[PDB]
């Protein structure tokens, strides 16, 4: 029960999504054939949740993978881990995303969301209790902007009851590696607030320096920042797939977090992290996993926690440990921390707990915080927005797909109207 | 509950009409292990793997993790008063 | 004759199931395969047609992650899996989710369970509830649960043992909200409510047992202890047995005030146990103390309405008779005006049974004090507190309403505490 | 039925209480594992429900060394560990700290443990307090717990045998503060008080044992015999018995001056015994020789308001009566006028024991002795002009001022110095 | 408890720190590789003073090391003994510090307190009882005297109860191996008056000397000089590490040796001490400890207390003795030369000692003294500074990171202030 099925747009959700399934696939021990090889019944009892069974005793991924131009899609099945993909989980176009997020949401969009929605309700299906969704967006380019939205609003108008997750990749404030990056954001958003119930945002800045200071990486590629989306992606459903002393389904998360429908932009962090040296020396206590966690540097995203207060957060641990240190620490740290939080919340934090660490690991945790410091992420682009559509710079594009002003004007006040409202509880 | 579960319930119930026998949930050459034995004895010339045999068990899931510990070391820490934990 | 019917709703409830329950077969002997090698187990068990013993229990939950761990645990041979109750989705916190959308559908097939349980006890003594407040599962779907019972037997006696949201140390975000609309509803239903929290329990595991890492498992292994020295003279003989029926008619004076408390002693370790000698005045005056209590009141800001104490192992009643003249003499003691008498005791031979594998340690005395106490008012002020303290923002609102409720409950929900709170004011 | 609370505070007490229950065990049989292979012991004992005997003492300290010592000593297995309490922190020789700070917070738990302790007997002759003046435990916690004990029974009797600042011999620099706050905040509280000098006995070391290598543990055996040979009457046979009550109503007749010196003779090798007889007269003899005091006091500048002789082994009433005579008869001795009598003499008929490794010599002969003088002001008025000496400097004080203290009580404590000292002024 | 945290600062800092995490490392047998190999109970009973538990049974130093131009941070590293250090306790910056004091107290300082008081928090919590902070300086150079003062500063507004020793080396009389030499010290100075409670002052002159005439030592390099810092450095905490019949915590002794909150500049020596000759000659005796101590060569700051007087003294002895002898040894000298102490202070010395020697020795000793013949050391370094400002030499350097010329007027004045007050308890 419980299951859940995975959809991956863009270049980049199909690349962290390479990784999401390989760290998975080898956490409950199946082979890149997709045949079982692990030794306890834990890889077993709820496999379920991120499998359909296969002739031949094969395990093969509840994942769709959604991005125009193909080349890419013979990327990922020429990985290591490509040959449990159905080949026919495999939507795709010859045409270019452009990162124009018009065509990718209006022209190009439209042609393909009949053929994936025939796919995700196929496999939607598949499941006795499907539990929700989840993607990987980005909302610089015009694959996982333009269409995971065209995707998502049509999802809610057929599951509604259902949740939707978005592990969606902000631009950089400081980098910006197109240039009409803020109008693809901007856009998108305008779609999420009303259009899903749970939108972690995450920026590769910040994971630059936890690769940089923390792991002391000194080349982070590209599959480092993935490795460690893939780490917390894993870390949110352990409870779902894990025996836990206090399980947390994700709606039990959803309503512990959003106390307004709106308030749904997260803040996420991994603990343990430590390079090669410094894992010799540290010891592995709660206490270290905890003010690990409460730091503002292993918060993912490009936001300062310091500038705002938690409105709630949650804390996520796996490994053989005991729940009283869990939940005093929670409880001090509520204490002395007392101006990071707010005050018509009296506990603002959940403590979940479960019995199986990671693989190689004994103890690990994951930090999650609805925090008001995300407003300046909001504060920052919708500048960048009004710059240069002060100047109708690069919109003639966007008008080149039966848009309109209009659409830009209503989604920037969205914004607008969005960070009003992490100001309103955020009483400095 | 539903189909799922009733047929579960219905496997789970024979499992507990019938007695386990405190089974090894694998049956080796066990009268084959016994005769080369029995040749090693006195012809002393049998193969290893028919002098071999091989049994398991269930043991259990949950993969060996390292111990907690479940304590640290006693001059840090002190009961209420001075005193050690046990 | 005389037999208990033991449920276990939510996740907390069938966790301390598992404790209650595996020390009940080693208090009778019965091996972990149903069979040992008259009356004496009776109420606690039902044997079959030749050799097995079930325990006339339910195990009900919609979190599946849990009740299959039973299903796969040691004891599993005891249960017949008629018993263990599932659901493919949970109440994820929601008490609406637990009360009115979800609860609604099982009920029905629980209900028959119990009318099949029911009908093979003769002399049915009462229900015996293990809910935990502060979930969805435990406070919806028990609540729910209650009403339905209550239309069918009304005269039957229902008890209750509900862990309480604890003020300081809280797992939750929303559980001011759904704890109080459950005591809205228990409340007119159930006729005495022990009540108990976490941290007056992990305290007491750091002072008298002294084990610096408490687990759920721990505590729960001491709630086991309350309850076998409470049934024992249902099941054993002795001095002054206590009957429910008996138990219940001189503990509530007022339909509305049935809430109480809960203390156990001696509570120490081996080596502990060997430097004393355990007197029948050193245990009554241990079991007094405000710290030992099971619940984060303090006695002494009121006065005790009634009291009622089940000894247990090696006692006379004239000790009792002596030492309960001290407690009376004391003076940090207080008792309100129109109860002359408020204690109601009870000896049974039978000493307690220590599980290998335990903190605690033999003892051939123990005492479990129960008391309504007006003091414990205050912990319900609390919880009155935090309600109002987010209910003026409407915060998680949008969960309630949007799983079939409205605002009306609230509200009434709020007035019943209030008309609750006067009560405990007017004895005095 | 005639029980004792012996209690160490400070450094030095809990050093002594390591002889004093060395030499109880030693004498009784007892093992250092807590039993032995009636009322012999009930006096400083409780059997347990089997076989093991608990010394009913008390170590308090807030250095956690020592105590840790006699954790990892040979006599763990002797003290419930309830009994030995530490602290964190120590308190550096300021009384504040002792007495304001950190001395508040841990008194609960102490007399949580002494009325665990009182319970248990059934006759309590009274307390025994081993205190260290000079020191920031010693006199600011034990100060502050006999108040605590005093607002608690009052109609109870308190003993004290404190070490107190020696003129020459000052291993502190700030000891008259402390002990100036300490005499003052004791005296209403005790009912009389031993004062004793480490620089005395050490030259009692050198004239009689002849032991160049005097340690604090040879002092701290010393006084373990002039105690064994007190409370013997209490615990043992004997003509003229001598109770705590009687022996203090013959003794203090003025409730201010219940300051006392104390004297042991025998105090002999193991060689001078063999060329020696040990008559009662010479015994007593140098029981009243000002040499053999343990403190720096000269008697002869005074008189003898009182005098209390406790012999030991085997005496003959006749040999008392006679030898006391030949000292009533001595001009070197002064006594007041108010007295015609003065000597309150007591017999028993067990010998003094000898310690394995220990300095004493097997005798059967043995005498304490313990005199009211009013010659002690002389000592008392050294540390008169000490504290003014400082206090016009006003050295030290900010410590004081800063830890909770305020400069009154210099001057309130100062006043009641003066006072004391015109009292042992109005005896002449 | 007890947990000390430890600075080192500058390159002399640095490189002593190097000895003292050597010696004591071996003192409780623990191995390079940082896991334990001595033999006793006891190197475990107090380990917990200086060092962390680690994973694997490892212990790894409690200890900071703080330094720009990280060059010499190599050499530790590359010394035997820097595995031991976890590499997140090295905070350097790659610009020098060229001995300017205000950027390594201005422009330097604020870029790297940041990061060190995110260190000193980091392990400050994993102290269960703080006991205090110590730190190892160079008054010459830019780094250890700006960073320390700069980084003393911060911790006494976030550690204010605590208290913070100080091995600051002083420069020297004669010698100037830099030029601008007491400009640092100045501005040192008026930081360490204000922000500090016990500094010993320590001079590589008299270190230079006792090399050379005691041990006979032909080439010291400053692995000697250091050596000896890291035998006194040990010898202050071996109460808080080791039994003792009188231990000695930091705090009593600075209650015991500041009267006044300014006269907190010390000095120090060390005994015994002598060449592989003589010690086939020598007898270890307390006679021998104390002389060699009481000597005006041993006195490791370039001051003669015999143009002074002894405010305060102590004594520190570690070995197997009679205290009785420490204790009339301090008397005889109070008698002896007593032109040397107060008299305001009737004992102005404190005897303290051990019951664990050293190592490969039995018997030792440390001594320490506030005397007024210290204010000679900032007469001179008056001097130097009054010549230069006279003219201001060098100066426009300080000036170019915003420094003023009050700053050196005050700083002046203070160092005034603080040798008059020198003077008037200097009565001659
Ligand atoms: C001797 C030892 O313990 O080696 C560790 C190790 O030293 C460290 C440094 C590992 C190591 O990780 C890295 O080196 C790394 C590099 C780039 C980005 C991220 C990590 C390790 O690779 C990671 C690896 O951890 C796991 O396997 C986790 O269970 C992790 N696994 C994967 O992500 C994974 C997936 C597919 C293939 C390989 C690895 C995981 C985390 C969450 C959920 C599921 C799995 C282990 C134990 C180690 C090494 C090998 C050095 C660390 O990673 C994790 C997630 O454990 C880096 O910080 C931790 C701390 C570990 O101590
Ligand atoms: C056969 C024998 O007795 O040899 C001695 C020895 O002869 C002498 C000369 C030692 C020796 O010390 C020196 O030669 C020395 C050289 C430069 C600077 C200082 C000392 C010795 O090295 C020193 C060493 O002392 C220790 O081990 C102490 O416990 C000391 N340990 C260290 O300094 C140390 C050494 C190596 C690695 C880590 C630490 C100590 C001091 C304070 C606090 C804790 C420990 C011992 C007994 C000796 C030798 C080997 C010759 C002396 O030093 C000490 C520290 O005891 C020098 O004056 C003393 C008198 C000793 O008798
Ligand atoms: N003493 C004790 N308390 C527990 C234990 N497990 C959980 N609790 C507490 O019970 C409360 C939640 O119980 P749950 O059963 O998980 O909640 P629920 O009723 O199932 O509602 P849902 O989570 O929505 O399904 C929390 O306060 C827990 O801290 C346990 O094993 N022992
Ligand atoms: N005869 C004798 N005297 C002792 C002994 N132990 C300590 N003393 C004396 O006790 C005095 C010190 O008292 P402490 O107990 O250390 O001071 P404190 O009250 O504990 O305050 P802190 O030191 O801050 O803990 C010293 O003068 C010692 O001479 C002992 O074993 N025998
Ligand atoms: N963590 C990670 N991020 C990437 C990677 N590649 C691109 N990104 C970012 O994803 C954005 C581009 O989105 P993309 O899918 O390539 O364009 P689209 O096809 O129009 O949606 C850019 O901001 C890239 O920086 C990758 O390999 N790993
Ligand atoms: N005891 C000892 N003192 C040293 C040592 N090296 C340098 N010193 C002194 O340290 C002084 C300069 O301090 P330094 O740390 O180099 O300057 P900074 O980096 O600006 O703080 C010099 O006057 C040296 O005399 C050493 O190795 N041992
Ligand atoms: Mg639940
Ligand atoms: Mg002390």
């Amino acid at each position: 029960m419980r299951e859940i099925v995975h959809i991956q747009g863009g270049q980049c959700g199909n690349q962290i999504g390479a990784k999401f399934w390989e760290v998975v696939s080898d956490e409950h021990g199946i082979d890149p054939t997709g045949t079982y090889h692990g030794d306890s019944d834990l890889q077993l009892e709820r496999i379920n949740v991120y499998f359909n069974e296969a002739t031949g005793g094969r395990y093969v991924p509840r994942a769709i993978l959604m991005d125009l131009e193909p080349g890419t899609m013979d990327s990922v099945r020429s990985g290591p881990y490509g040959q449990i993909f159905r080949p026919d989980n495999f939507v795709f176009g010859q045409t270019g995303a452009g990162n124009n997020w018009a065509k990718g949401h209006y022209t190009e969009g439209a042609e393909l969301i009949d053929s994936v929605l025939d796919v995700v309700r196929k496999e939607a299906e598949s499941c006795d209790c499907l539990q929700g969704f989840q993607v990987c967006h980005s909302l610089g380019g015009g694959t996982g902007s333009g269409m995971g939205t065209l995707l998502i609003s049509k999802i809610r108008e057929e599951y509604p009851d259902r949740m939707m997750l978005t592990f969606s990749v902000v631009p950089s404030p400081k980098v910006s590696d197109t240039v009409v990056e803020p109008y693809n954001a901007t856009l998108s958003v305008h779609q999420l607030v009303e259009n899903a119930d749970e939108c972690m945002v995450l920026d590769n800045e910040a994971l630059y320096d936890i690769c940089f200071r923390t792991l002391k990486l000194t080349t982070p590629t590209f599959g480092d920042l993935n490795h460690l989306i893939s780490a917390v992606m894993s870390g949110i459903t352990c409870c779902l797939r894990f025996p836990g002393q206090l399980n947390a389904d994700l709606r039990k998360l959803a309503v512990n977090l959003i106390p307004f429908p709106r308030l749904h932009f997260f803040m996420v962090g991994f603990t343990p992290l430590t390079s090669r040296g410094s894992q010799q020396y540290r010891a592995l206590t709660v206490p270290e996993l905890t003010q690990q966690m409460w730091d503002a540097k292993n918060m993912m995203c490009a936001a300062d926690p310091r500038h705002g207060r938690y409105l709630t957060a949650s804390a996520l641990f796996r490994g053989r440990m005991s729940t009283k240190e869990v939940d005093e620490q929670m409880l001090n740290v509520q204490n002395k921390n007392s101006s990071y939080f707010v005050e018509w919340i009296p506990n603002n934090v959940k403590s979940s707990v479960c019995d199986i660490p990671p693989k190689g690991l004994k103890m690990s945790a994951t930090f999650i915080g609805n925090s008001t410091a995300i407003q300046e992420m909001f504060k920052r682009v919708s500048e960048q927005f009004t710059a240069m559509f002060r100047r109708k710079a690069f919109l003639h594009w966007y008008t080149g797909e039966g848009m309109d002003e209009m659409e830009f004007t209503e989604a920037e006040s969205n914004m607008n109207d969005l960070v009003s409202e992490y100001q309103q509880y955020q009483d400095a | 509950m539903d189909l799922k579960q009733q047929v579960k319930n219905y496997t789970m119930t024979i499992r507990n009409t019938r007695p386990p026998t405190m089974i090894k949930e694998q049956d080796k050459s066990e009268f084959s292990h016994f005769r080369a034995l029995q040749v090693l004895a006195n012809g002393d010339e049998v193969p290893y793997e028919a002098t071999l045999r091989n049994v398991i068990h269930d043991g259990a899931r949950q993969p060996k993790l390292p111990p907690r510990q479940t304590q640290k070391h006693p001059g840090y820490i002190r009961n209420e008063s001075g005193g050690f934990f046990t | 004759m005389r037999e208990v019917i033991s449920i276990h709703i939510g996740q907390a409830g069938i966790q301390v199931g598992n404790a209650c329950w595996e020390l009940y077969c080693l208090e009778h002997g019965i091996q972990p395969d149903g069979q040992m090698p008259d009356d004496a187990f009776n109420t606690f068990f039902s044997e079959t047609g030749a050799g097995k013993h079930v325990p006339r229990c339910i195990f009900l939950d919609l979190e599946p992650t849990v009740v299959d761990e039973v299903r796969t645990g040691t004891y599993r041979q005891l249960f017949h899996p008629e018993q263990l109750i599932s659901g493919k989705e949970d109440a994820a916190n929601n008490f609406a989710r637990g009360h009115y959308t979800i609860g609604k559908e099982i009920v029905d097939l629980a209900l028959d369970r119990i009318r099949k349980l029911a009908d093979n006890c003769t002399g049915l003594q009462g229900f015996l509830v293990f809910n935990a407040v502060g979930g969805g599962t435990g406070s919806g779907l028990g609540s729910l649960l209650l009403e339905r019972l209550s239309v069918d037997y009304g005269k039957k006696s229902k008890l209750g043992f509900t862990v309480y949201p604890s003020p300081q140390v809280s797992t939750a975000v929303v559980e001011p909200y759904n704890s109080v609309l459950s005591t809205h509803s228990l409340l007119e239903h159930t006729d005495v409510a022990v009540m108990l929290d976490n941290e007056a329990i992990y305290d007491i595991c750091r002072r008298s047992l002294d084990i610096e890492r408490p687990t759920y498992t721990n505590l729960n292994r001491l709630i086991a202890q309350v309850i076998s020295s409470l049934t024992a003279s249902l099941r054993f003989d002795g001095a002054l047995n206590v009957d429910i029926t008996e138990f219940q008619t001189n503990l509530v004076p007022y339909p509305r005030i049935h809430f109480m408390l809960s203390s156990y002693a001696p509570i120490i370790s081996a080596e502990k146990a060997y430097h004393e000698q355990l007197s029948v005045a050193e245990i009554t005056n241990a079991a007094f103390e405000p710290a030992s209590m099971m619940v984060k009141c303090d006695p002494r800001h009121g006065k005790y309405m009634a009291c009622c104490l089940m000894y247990r192992g090696d006692v006379v009643p004239k000790d009792v008779n002596a030492s309960v003249a001290t407690i009376k003499t004391k003076r940090t003691i207080q008792f309100v005006d129109w109860c002359p008498t408020g204690f109601k005791c009870g000896i049974n031979y039978q000493p307690p049974t220590v599980v290998p594998g335990g903190d605690l340690a033999k003892v051939q005395r123990a005492v479990c004090m129960i008391s309504n106490s007006t003091a414990i008012g205050e912990i319900f002020s609390r919880l009155d507190h935090k309600f109002d303290l987010m209910y003026a923002k409407r915060a998680f609102v949008h969960w309630y309403v949007g799983e079939g409720m409205e605002e009306g409950e609230f509200s009434e929900a709020r007035e019943d505490l209030a008309a609750l709170e006067k009560d405990f004011e007017e004895v005095g």
